[PDB]
């Protein structure tokens, strides 16, 4: 998932 | 180069209603996250509220929800933290903190990079957090050897095998400074003297040769969960 | 758990004009490895290029590199990293970050290019080395049919009872990925019809049967002296 | 003898 | 703790006269020498006298001698600057430096270690030990690194010492000591910053860099009368 | 007979408006482009404005744009530098620089070949090519040799010309040219001045050093726009 | 090409 | 021999 203000998946 | 100036604390009677700002300057305001961050005159860190850059989350601690509001204006390069029913707890100097993405193979992470110097705030007279124990309270080491603070999380802060786990040194007057992200990799021109290590919920800093400079409060953070949390803080002395 | 290697830096470069590379390495102690850099030509042509040791006490250089190419490490960022000056066409290629993967067996540890990053395509817009004399051009079988694929060594590529042959599979839009290390022993988790034999100056690569993900383009290696070189390649393809 | 980038004996 | 504030500048015409003040607080100004050094709008820093303690030696530099008299009052803690027969080369903004004594093994090694921000004037319309500092300036990413050389005309070295010190200085600040001795670092200096060099030959190296290191950087030899300067090498970050 | 008289200087407030004037003479002025170029009081010399003969084509310093205007009366043989929103750091002595174009084998190189004396302007209370220069002075006896040294950021050659180039000021006069495309020596200047180097590495050889040689010494790229120089080196004759 | 102010080739 | 506001030795 994304996590925001924390990881962000490419 | 980027810089952040926040205003507008001061004395307030407990209950009373008070707004910060912090003017940013030096990088493209919209396209970052901005962080509220608080530092009790205990030297403990609280993260206090997020909002994303485009404005679409925003989080909370839970101890400032309802009372707080945080907003942005991204055409005035502006962040805004509107307190109403202030209490005694919520004295503290506030910093703003950029949230910086650090691009890797899989994504980007993203860490609280940059600090403002921050705006004092005086106010007069479940449980699902994970927690981050560390250790030693403080310590006192020769010119030249090594020091190791080391931290323990109530869980993993692991995410599909990224340890979300960042370490960072406060220097008296100044603000914190990012020295190690994603538990063992090396912030902006941090020198290699300063290692981290660890995984899941055992982590560990180590600072070799200790310089004089190196005299500062270091403290550990995560970065997996809402709310980010801080340790308690290890003061480091020079023999 | 999962070993990963990004290269980064690429793009349009003059003649004689200067450009830098960079590999953000993950998931394995850098610090511990030996690293490659590898170019492939847009002719599907492998062309090692340098190689620095985990503690950077031994540098190598490919002979159409020396003096323009500079390679070096910074293990507390992980990162390696590949300095180019003086561009000419000729070396325009896609480069690629191989590590230097030890396996170790009874007499001593084995070294071979394990693993690889996806590559940073490079373009400039305009006499000792063991040549490895690979066999056939091309290959097309049937499913379930042999292929061979045969490789002559200039010289001996043997040392000290052990022959440093290795086989390298690169599918279109990938990296070369091992198949054989050691002239016969096989690859982290490579099936046993790829069956690599040999010894001296003539080494073999046997598919069977062969399979319909099989099709690609195999390399010999030889790993015994620097440079460490490759056989021009030979492409697999499935009769319909 | 040892091979920096290719064998280490023992 | 330590302030020096200098004052008594201005406007004047050449050959005229003017005093310069300075006030010392924050230490026992009676037990540590002075100096007045000036910087012209070039951004060149020249020696211009200094007096000790007790003001039993008094030196001026070739440039200001016989117009200019230094003197001090240490029961006002107050240091004086006498100038007379002014001319345009004397425009400058003047600094009082404090002469402080670092105590080693073998004896006290003094150099300028406190300066004051410096009041400025303005004049209306052989053997000394030169310095080359090279490069005239240096333009460096975050991170990286940066050289800055000095070789000096003759040896620098006095009884297996090095006096050779170097100095930074940002708009608007005075120069600030970074390196004393060769290789000895200031009063709370980062370790980045590494002095080394002996004889005719010093090298300051600094790695990695940081945004704050963006200044200007001179040399200094303190072995031999007249103290002298580097030409500076400015330092700007990409 | 070249003449380039600069006019209309002086002190001003801040944010004010103010026009320089050059009257041109000796010279078909029409035929030439025409540069102004400022000197900061620290004597480093950066490029201003630049405008082709017919003004078909105008550059300006991303430090002065929008603010400055260049304009030219071919009629009048006058250049002109309107200014506005005037700062404090362009306090600067400014001055008009002819681009003289040098007819080669393969081609016209163009090079700021006449400077006028200047007037002097004082206001009260990226991807450029870096040039640097080493060392940052020099002091050398008479009839020795002087070596001045130039790295660029990025490669200043241009179809096998490499667009380096050399200027000697001495005290009261404007920069006089001495070394156009890296090698060749400017108008009437002595075999003991050697321009040599290519791609991003330069050197100025003076030898033997005589009496007038006392001056500072800039490089000059002249391969990209802005036009940018070295920091300049000032070379003393020991006595 | 050419490049005003600075280059003009024949 | 001691240099004044330079040196000073033991």
């Amino acid at each position: 998932m994304s996590l925001p203000g924390r990881w962000k998946p490419k | 180069e980027v810089k952040l100036v926040e205003s507008g604390g001061g004395l307030v009677k407990p209950g009373g209603s008070l707004k910060l700002s912090c003017a940013a300057s030096g990088f493209t305001f919209s396209r970052f996250g901005m962080h509220w961050v608080r530092q009790t005159p205990e030297k403990r860190l609280e993260w206090v509220a997020y909002i994303s850059s485009g404005s679409s989350t925003i989080y909370y601690a839970d101890t400032v929800k309802g009372r707080f509001t945080i907003s942005r204006d991204n055409a005035k390069n502006t962040l805004y933290l509107q307190m109403s029913s202030l209490r005694s707890e919520d004295t503290a100097i506030y910093y703003c903190a950029r949230s910086g993405g650090i691009e890797r193979y899989d994504g980007t992470y993203y860490v609280m990079d940059y600090w403002g110097q921050g705006t004092t705030l005086t106010v007069s007279s479940g449980g699902s957090d994970i927690v981050l124990t560390q250790s030693p309270a403080s310590l006192t080491v020769s010119l030249g050897q090594r020091a190791t603070i080391s931290c323990r999380a109530s869980e993993s802060v692991d995410y599909y095998g990224k340890s979300f786990m960042n370490w960072y040194q406060q220097k008296p007057g100044q603000p914190p400074k990012l020295l190690i992200y994603a538990a063992s990799n090396q912030g902006s021109g941090i020198p290699a003297r300063f290692s981290g290590s660890g995984s899941g919920t055992d982590f560990t800093l180590n600072i070799h040769p200790v310089e004089e400079e190196d005299a500062a409060t270091y403290y550990c953070q995560q970065s997996k969960e809402v709310p980010w949390t801080f340790g308690a803080g290890t003061k480091l002395e020079i023999k």
